[PDB]
DNA sequence: CGGGAAAATCTCTAGCA
DNA sequence: ACTGCTAGAGATTTTCCCG
DNA sequence: CGGGAAAATCTCTAGCA
DNA sequence: ACTGCTAGAGATTTTCCCG
């Protein structure tokens, strides 16, 4: 293909032909024309084609600020479940951001943040406030609203209650705590059937129950696994399959070539 | 190795190549002239 | 005494997701809970998920009636 | 279903709580619930209270639940009834709040009050908001150098009760402790709502008179028949909707 | 559930609970819920989650306006092939996008023109030229550019082409053009691994003789056909099926039941 | 007869119910106070 | 006479889509075309599709190609 | 496969070409190109002209397809290099435009235009015009009182006589045939880039010495050895790329 | 019939004011 | 009475090719 | 085991600066 | 070294309920 991967070049380096098409006008296999295009730097324009997932732990919260009738509101959410907080603010700070901070990380238990960039919230102030109550802050890729998908669908839909509510309040502030009780408390579904509020006091309860449960399973069931190597920690046995831990590495073995001491 | 081709920050033009650092699930970390940058994976290519 | 104790652990149910997967996996069992970790059974299946891709829950509400 | 006798007989003996019999024995609760209803013989978490203290020469406005312990508060700029009911309505959104006990205090009676908690579904009535004020006070007292306004050390002073401060019969903090008290009215209000959908439906069996139905398994259906709870398979019973 | 289904509505009116929140809270069925939520004029805010599918007949072209380096691109696109057409004008005007219709209807059988309601393709110069070339104007929903799906992603490749190939003129019609050239003879892919002039050329000679073949064919093979009716008249037979077309309704009917005359 | 609710033109606020007077395949025309607007499905809601 | 005008008229491409399926489907064998309708055989089975819904080709590669 | 034979005498006896042996007896085309090839007795759409006419004190500068009579013509401001090349960039990007012959004028012997050739991939030549440029004038004479400018008239008679004027053998207009015949050079490249693919593959057949591939059938296999063509069965032939 | 490699299909994304 | 689409990137299933 | 109705799941969308 | 999501609307499959 000596020729005909030249000449390919060289049609390339003015039209910029994408793998195909010079497949067909140069007789070329498909790896060889994908190759000259994957070697050209004004072809890789494009990303590729999924999504992230965000952390959905207990103890994470997003934060933002959104806009609405030339008023500022800080809003958050427990991602897990979908509780939200929220609270027109006279200002887009650090001081009011650390404020609002502090009072949530005063009603429940907030182990990590996770904001975007905004300058209220990459705020020294947030920061101390942060400090001060053991929460780790996570800020996102700048410019990437995706990171904060939980915060921002929130945005929309506490925006949509305010609406459905607006003509019930003379003030704003009103009108966002009824949204606030109205999602948390009237609003049902998801993985559960929950609302927001059933939804984050199982979580919690959950999470307390489950540490105290394994910790007294850990406490009692005691026992070395070897398999195939050293003495493995023992997870979980049963059905004919045994969870196992080797040097902080969870792995699935069946019974079978696993015993038990 | 690998060549990263990314866009960085509220800009359309594409820019690369970087070299990859750390492939996370849904982001990256790259060095592109002695500048790391953290691009999600919707917005870079890697080869 | 521990028997109890797994089969109360094993009373909740997790939703979680796979790693290119948007969509949540219905109700498993959890079997061992860990820092980062979690150990559940869907449908006679057993897999580790991360902490941060697991929801865990017992449906107050499927509990109080079976 | 196998159980039903052997938890009958507990409740005889030692008089438990359905709780325990479902849990033990492995009964749906509703059954366990018949159970302990049966016997004549073996016959709170939305109640918060709100109070107003004075530092400083600034109003802070708490609110305690009182099965847990649980504190809310925070400084507003005046005593009045706007700002009273803006509290409350915030907190009608945080916890199920069902009812607020007051001190008939000006700002507590007023209509705004009133109609915020018209709105919110709180019932208004008019010591442990006295204890609960001085251990806030202490707190705010002991942390007060650490910030340079009242409201942040208020709210330094809330985190350190609700979630820094344990005791108790088991050690837990009033957040823990707040947290399982609503998870267990959130399984009483599904129970009684079970127990709500169950009681208007009626089962034949074998045809024998209508029964009370208690539970529609999915390999039989308990009823409860001149007070006796019975097993029989679904195929030899009938519900009926009444 | 009279005294349930009076409480809901109370309880509606006030927080606008969507119908599993009022099925759980009074103890209703899902069809009363979902009934008092159908009801609620301040609950219907949200669309349903389809899209439609444009017009791709062959003589369908889909015109917009797009703009790059403070100049306007008159871009069209055969919707059928993909192919398109591109110039650089000098202002959205009437005068220069009839220029452009009768250009276009010139080099290719235009037959309707499908354009958003800007107001150089509602201008009464342009019902002019397309009135004199015959074309038929169809216009979408005002502020719908999903109604141009077709030429709204051709202005994101053309402008991708120019941006790879503007180094390679001195002005932007000479990269417009060479991006069209690119597009539509150096990219290949789609139905049928075509470029868009292949394409084009494909669908249109295809048009003209399946026109020629199948007047023959009805002009030739002329039967009626009863079912079950009316002498329908033949369109197709064999395979132990026959197509009809019984008052100009084509339904598709077994050879049993269906003699042909 | 049915109520139709929508979203008509570069405006949030939703409108309705109108009169349905023709349901295609993506969009609708319905009749809201003597006016005749054309909605397409993704911008209305048919009860 | 008529039988080759046939099988030239079944030797073209369509390709189609469904009033709710936003995939096109592959190339069937054109039956018969009409001003507002085409009948196509896609897989042992008969379909009308409209005309504005259907682009038939004859793919000038296959052919050129057995 | 079993036509070969026939196709063979129908050449031998009427010299026909490919087309119509593939579109006779059913043969893929590589085979009735074969045939068409292996007798010694038996043995234009990418070229376009272009030239300038003066009308009304503007130029007009016209393009001719040579095969069909398609004519693709528009007013430019000045008869320069700059306009020629860009009007010649814009025709090669319709049509595929493989050749131009001009009347070495000034504007066509432009470095601009060689440039602009060189980039499209169009080889330049320095009475089909002529006849064409008469047709055109009298078309825009007829249509001029239509419209006011110049420009726009000549666009009304490209379009009068691309798709209005029909004649010739089929009464077809320069449209229909300079579709037709862009259509046919798209077959005839798709055929040589087949025969160009398997041209440099190897066949070995019962072993029997090398033959040329002409087609790999789903149950059969082609081949050319000796100059006679003979099928085999896919399991008895190994094809071998050289 | 059985793996491996290559080709075809599938899935999913940004950008298009 | 009108209407999301297109092309590329990575993943996954099909087909083919020699044993 | 067989339909019908009701419930559960699936699919897909706008809006979130 | 980090990450789209949420809730509603319509369609389609599952489950259940009496024969
Ligand atoms: C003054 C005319 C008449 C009235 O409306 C305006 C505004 N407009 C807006 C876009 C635009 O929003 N493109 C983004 C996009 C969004 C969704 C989608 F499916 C496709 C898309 F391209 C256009 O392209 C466009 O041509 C116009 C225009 O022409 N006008
Ligand atoms: C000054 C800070 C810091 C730097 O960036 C700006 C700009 N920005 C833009 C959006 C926004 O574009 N929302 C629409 C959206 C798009 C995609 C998606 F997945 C989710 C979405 F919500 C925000 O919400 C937001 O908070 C900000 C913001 O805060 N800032
Ligand atoms: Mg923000
Ligand atoms: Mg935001
Ligand atoms: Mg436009
Ligand atoms: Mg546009
Ligand atoms: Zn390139
Ligand atoms: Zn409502």
């Amino acid at each position: 293909f000596l020729d005909g991967i030249d000449k390919a070049q060289e049609e390339h380096e003015k039209y910029h032909s994408n793998w195909r098409a010079m497949a067909s006008d140069f007789n070329l296999p498909p790896v060889v024309a994908k190759e000259i295009v994957a070697s050209c730097d004004k072809c890789q324009l494009k990303g590729e084609a999924m999504h992230g997932q965000v952390d959905c732990s207990p103890g994470i919260w997003q934060l933002d600020c959104t806009h609405l009738e030339g008023k500022v509101i800080l809003v958050a959410v427990h991602v897990a479940s979908g509780y939200i907080e929220a609270e027109v603010i006279p200002a887009e700070t650090g001081q009011e951001t650390a404020y609002f901070l502090l009072k949530l990380a005063g009603r429940w238990p907030v182990k990590t943040v996770h904001t975007d960039n905004g300058s209220n919230f990459t705020s020294t102030t947030v920061k101390a406030a942060c400090w001060w109550a053991g929460i780790k802050q996570e800020f996102g890729i700048p410019y990437n609203p995706q990171s904060q998908g939980v915060i921002e669908s929130m945005n929309k839909e506490l925006k949509k209650i305010i609406g459905q509510v607006r003509d019930q309040a003379e003030h704003l502030k009103t009108a966002v705590q009824m949204a606030v009780f109205i999602h948390n408390f009237k609003r049902k579904g998801g993985i559960g059937g929950y609302s927001a509020g059933e939804r984050i006091v199982d979580i919690i309860a959950t999470d307390i129950q489950t540490k105290e449960l394994q910790k007294q399973i850990t406490k009692i069931q005691n026992f070395r696994v070897y398999y195939r190597k050293g003495p493995a920690k023992l997870l979980w046995k049963g059905e004919g399959a045994v969870v196992i831990q080797d040097n902080s590495d969870i792995k699935v073995v069946p019974r079978r070539k696993a015993k038990i001491i | 190795n690998f060549r990263v081709y990314y866009r960085d920050s509220r800009d359309p033009v594409w820019k690369g190549p970087a070299k990859l650092l750390w492939k996370g699930e849904g982001a990256v970390v790259i060095q592109d002239n002695s500048d790391i940058k953290v691009v999600p994976r919707r917005k870079a290519k890697i080869i | 005494e521990l028997q109890k104790q797994i089969t109360k652990i094993q009373n909740f149910r997790v939703y979680y997701r796979d790693s290119r997967d948007p969509v949540w996996k219905g109700p498993a069992k959890l079997l061992w809970k860990g820092e980062g970790a979690v150990v559940i059974q869907d449908n006679s299946d057993i897999k580790v998920v991360p902490r941060r891709k697991a929801k865990i829950i017992r449906d107050y509400g499927k509990q109080m009636a079976g």
